[PDB]
């Protein structure tokens, strides 16, 4: 595509510049260009891909929720609120389909190490989750199953291959727990997964260095914040 | 209120 | 253009929705579509046009300053920092040229009342100012003169037609003072204009209602903040 | 530090 003429190293360098400039649409276009070079991503490069698209879809999701709330109020006027909510929805769907397409071409297929495979399957679950947030009816059921499946494959590798404090494993469990609570209408599964994840990580903190301890405890605090909200 | 997913 | 098939009232309604959703690129596209219907803008609609483009160009200017600072550091590596600064610069220029084009086709020509004419000439000065921030050399001189000229025409109408507390007149003087300080290398003209504007508004506050008093004093505090910074 | 223009 449009980044085909740029060197892979220049795309990564410009993604970092775009992050510093808070230009996340540019950051995502540069990282898409880097993925489309066909080579595997390093840990740092996977992080850049995730930061870029999380910030782009996060603005879309925030805007969709504001518009959905106004639309719900207006149905308790004209077609304009629905049309504009639909416009933002379609743009958000397009960003999710773009990320899913990168994961399917061919990041997950080539990812053999647990840290890369769990990261990408988690991201697959997250973007199907964002599709599920705006989906209705039977469409919704198949999208929810696609999220659940990706998260479950990621969970099964993470429990076999990573210690319970590994930040990737922790963030997966955090997000799968949010899936269960908000998407799958399974609050008890959400609370059980957050509590078991927190308790198993607590028992493994003794093994960590100061820096690894700070990384793991930061994510554990998010689990605790959700358990406080839910119980 | 919405729960925290990974930041 | 792309909004040609949408009703003017629907474009204004969607600009308001986009503001609530913090979707300022969409807000600016809707307001451009509304201007291109060819009719004059009301006071509220002029405000929507200004909010939309100020937020779009404000993100561009912030990103340009981050990239310009990194580029300056790197010249105290490769072409990538310059290329990406140039990309953001060209996009910012394009937004300024779009706003200038709307003012020239044909908002200023049809604006006869002081509140509409001063508003649009101020905006002409502001967008030439944003062009001047990124311009070099002789280009810079002609762009600076275009800003100065627009601001001066706006100032001459504002002093004849508006009281010294009028918020449009106050915001014009604030921004022209910033022009003198930051662009024209005239700090003494900047300080003189801010002080005279503040003192003349103070003497006219007695004429105002509670709501008009709050509107005028808010802008006066920005003048005072700049005089504190500069003296 | 940069001066305030109209918000």
């Amino acid at each position: 595509g449009a980044m085909g003429s740029m060197e892979r190293a220049s795309l990564i360098q410009k993604a970092k510049l775009a992050e510093q400039a808070e230009r996340y649409e540019d950051m995502a276009a540069f990282m898409k260009g880097a993925v489309e070079k066909g080579e595997e991503l390093s840990c740092e490069e996977r992080n850049l891909l995730s930061v870029a698209y999380k910030n782009v879809v996060g603005g879309q999701r925030a805007a969709w929720r504001v518009l959905s709330s106004i639309e719900q109020k207006s149905n308790e006027k004209g077609p304009e609120v629905r049309e504009y909510r639909e416009k933002v929805e379609t743009e958000l769907q397009g960003v999710c389909d773009t990320v899913l397409g990168l994961l399917d071409s061919h990041l997950i297929k080539e990812a053999g190490d647990a840290e890369s495979r769990v990261f990408y399957l988690k991201m697959k679950g997250d973007y199907y989750r964002y599709l599920a947030e705006v989906a209705t009816g039977d469409d919704k059921k198949r999208i929810i199953d696609s999220a659940r499946s990706a998260y479950q494959e990621a969970m099964d590798i993470s429990k076999k291959e990573m210690p319970p404090t590994n930040p990737i494993r922790l963030g997966l469990a955090l997000n799968f727990s949010v899936f269960h609570y908000e998407i799958a209408n399974s609050p008890e599964e959400a609370i059980s997964l957050a509590k078991t994840t927190f308790d198993e990580a607590m028992a493994d903190l003794h093994t960590l260095s100061e820096d690894s301890y700070k990384d793991s405890t930061l994510i554990m605090q998010l689990l605790r914040d959700n358990l406080t909200l839910w119980t | 209120m919405r729960p925290r997913s990974l930041e």
